[PDB]
RNA sequence: GCAGUCAAGCGUUCAUAGCGACAUUGCUUUUUGAUUCUUCGAUGUCGGCUCUUCCUAUCAUACCGAAGCAGAAUUCGGUAAGCGUUGGAUUGUUCACCCACUAAUAGGGAACGUGAGCUGGGUUUAGACCGUCGUGAGACAGGUUAGUUUUACCCUACUGAU
RNA sequence: AGAACUGGCGAUGCGGGAUGAACCGAACGUAGAGUUAAGGUGCCGGAAUACACGCUCAUCAGACACCACAAAAGGUGUUAG
């Protein structure tokens, strides 16, 4: 209905700091630096001090108050990821065929090879995206834990590992077999 | 392995279906994200294996 | 060919169309055999389906003992009067037209070949080389 | 002809996997009627053959969702007309009915596409036969047999050529 | 297809509805000036890309009587009650 303000408090830590200016948001913190352009959504940022951000709209609808939250998420990630960073866990299942995971490079580009799965002759490749490590847990049986700064780097990375091991012309309730998401965290 | 076994499950068999444009959606949605039957609301469980 | 042949065969030009009448070589009573049909043949408007060599067909008997007569029953070309060329580079051909009674799995009905064989035919079909007496 | 809404019930339990009574809202012009506006100083009339293109309410092929989807097979639905959708016996047939191959043998439109493109078996001039009807001449959307298919050198369109 | 009252077309141009026998405005000797009707003023096109308060975002938006079509039933799309 066109309310007059709505704003949005984002806290900074002691060794974290921001730089924004024409919707260009620069994170800078112990664990490295995080870029993001925000030439989108028509907001205004402001500083109260050196611990403290505020971001407003003015005189918007309902739509355009909804993207306001989401700003400061987006925003508040990039923080917690050059400070804690993100840690996805994966597991791999299957009933008869073993499921074969290793790190393969080819022509420089730094691949994950996906072999005998549901026994598949085909060989799967899934680039592994920029800032984004990968490690093989000990001690856990079939596990797989992807590390970076980015959240939306390593989510979309371990997405693609869940979709490129999917079961075609069978029932999916019973031929369970696939590499699943199983752990969302941080590095600390 | 029930552990992973119920992992497996969650995103496989614990979802929800449209009933007019079988879209798999969310166990707990309330309405369709398909345009296609404008979002309706008429939604069933799917259904488990045996 | 249908189901039983063993491995692919090499085009051989046809020479059989559907209402071609052939010899029967085998010893199953049949004198001669109406090709009806050619199995894994294609479409095409007014195109004629054609058998050739170790093609596996649709055939009534029209002469021959009186049990084996007024039905359909699958058949496999043995031998063949147009000539085809081969990929060493020969073109031959048979004096007659010449095929044998089997069932859908290539089983031969009887149990003797009279006259020369094909090399194609008895590779495709190993129970028409087992029959054989003298190949090409 | 095709598609929705409601849900008493069918479905071992279980309205909506797949179906669905009693009612009710539409769409289509590939059926047939209703009408009589155009044409009787004439728009060549059934079917087939040949050839091009278009529609999607999709038979097959590509990728998917759903199931009372273990596998195999099948069923329901989505995006999709890009690409295919046949050979024969009987019938003038459209239609129909069988045999067989096939990934499949999906449904339609274009003056019920297409006769100065063909063909002329049917219908629908004059000859002739039969049955029933009529006193009779003759009648029969009943059966049967024989029965002339004309013209492009003009304009445009199209295909090639200066 | 067939009646009732009135107004029209037929017998009628002119401005408007892109286009149209019947709708809207208005009925006609030859000319000049001024003002209007119905309908219009982004460009085609003569005339404000005027003013003011709201509503709507459609991977088939919508856009002006006669008139060149759309319904039942639905949507935590958004708005007001
Ligand atoms: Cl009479
Ligand atoms: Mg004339
Ligand atoms: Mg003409
Ligand atoms: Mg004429
Ligand atoms: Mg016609
Ligand atoms: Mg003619
Ligand atoms: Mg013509
Ligand atoms: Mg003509
Ligand atoms: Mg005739
Ligand atoms: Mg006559
Ligand atoms: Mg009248
Ligand atoms: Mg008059
Ligand atoms: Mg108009
Ligand atoms: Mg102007
Ligand atoms: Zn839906």
């Amino acid at each position: 209905m066109k309310y007059i303000q709505t704003e949005q408090q984002i806290e900074v830590p002691e060794g974290v700091t921001v730089s924004i200016k024409s919707r260009i948001v620069k994170v800078v913190g112990p664990r490295g630096t995080l870029t993001k352009n925000l030439k989108h959504i028509d907001v205004t940022f402001t500083k109260v001090n050196n611990q403290l951000i505020k971001v407003a709209v003015h005189n918007g609808g309902r739509k355009h108050v909804a993207a306001l939250r989401t700003v400061k998420s987006l925003v508040d990630n990039m923080i917690t990821g050059v400070t804690k960073g993100y840690k996805y866990k994966m597991r791999y299942v299957y009933a008869h065929f073993p499921i074969n995971v290793n790190i393969v490079e080819k022509d420089g580009a730094k691949f994950i090879e996906v072999r005998n799965f549901l026994g598949d002759k085909k060989i799967r490749n899934v680039p592994v995206r920029d800032g984004v490590t990968i490690e093989f847990s000990t001690n856990v049986k079939d596990e797989i834990v992807l590390s970076g700064n980015s959240v939306e780097d390593v989510s979309q990375n371990a997405a693609d590992l869940q979709q490129i091991c999917r079961v075609r012309n069978k029932d999916i309730r019973k031929f369970l077999d696939g590499i699943y998401v199983s752990h969302k965290g941080f590095i600390t | 392995e029930p552990s992973l076994k119920a992992l497996a499950s969650k995103y496989n068999c614990d979802k929800s279906v449209c009933r007019k444009c079988y879209a798999r959606l969310p166990p707990r949605a309330t309405n369709c994200r398909k345009r296609k039957c404008g979002h309706t609301n008429q939604l069933r469980p799917k259904k488990k294996l045996k | 060919s249908g189901n039983g042949a063993q491995g692919t065969k090499f085009r051989i030009s046809l020479g059989l169309p559907v209402g071609a009448i052939m010899n029967c070589a085998d010893n199953s009573g049949a004198r001669n055999l109406y090709i009806i049909a050619v199995k894994g043949s294609g479409s095409r408007l007014n195109r004629l389906p054609a058998a050739s060599l170790g093609d596996m067909v649709m055939a009534t008997v029209k002469k021959g003992k009186p049990e084996l007569r007024k039905k359909v029953m699958p058949a496999i070309v043995v031998r063949q009067a147009k000539s085809w060329r081969r990929r060493d580079g020969v073109f031959l051909y048979f004096e007659d037209n010449a095929g044998v009674i089997a069932n859908p799995k290539g089983e031969m009905k009887g149990s003797a070949i009279t006259g020369p064989v094909g090399k194609e035919c008895a590779d495709l079909w190993p129970r028409v080389a087992s029959n054989s007496g003298v190949v090409v």
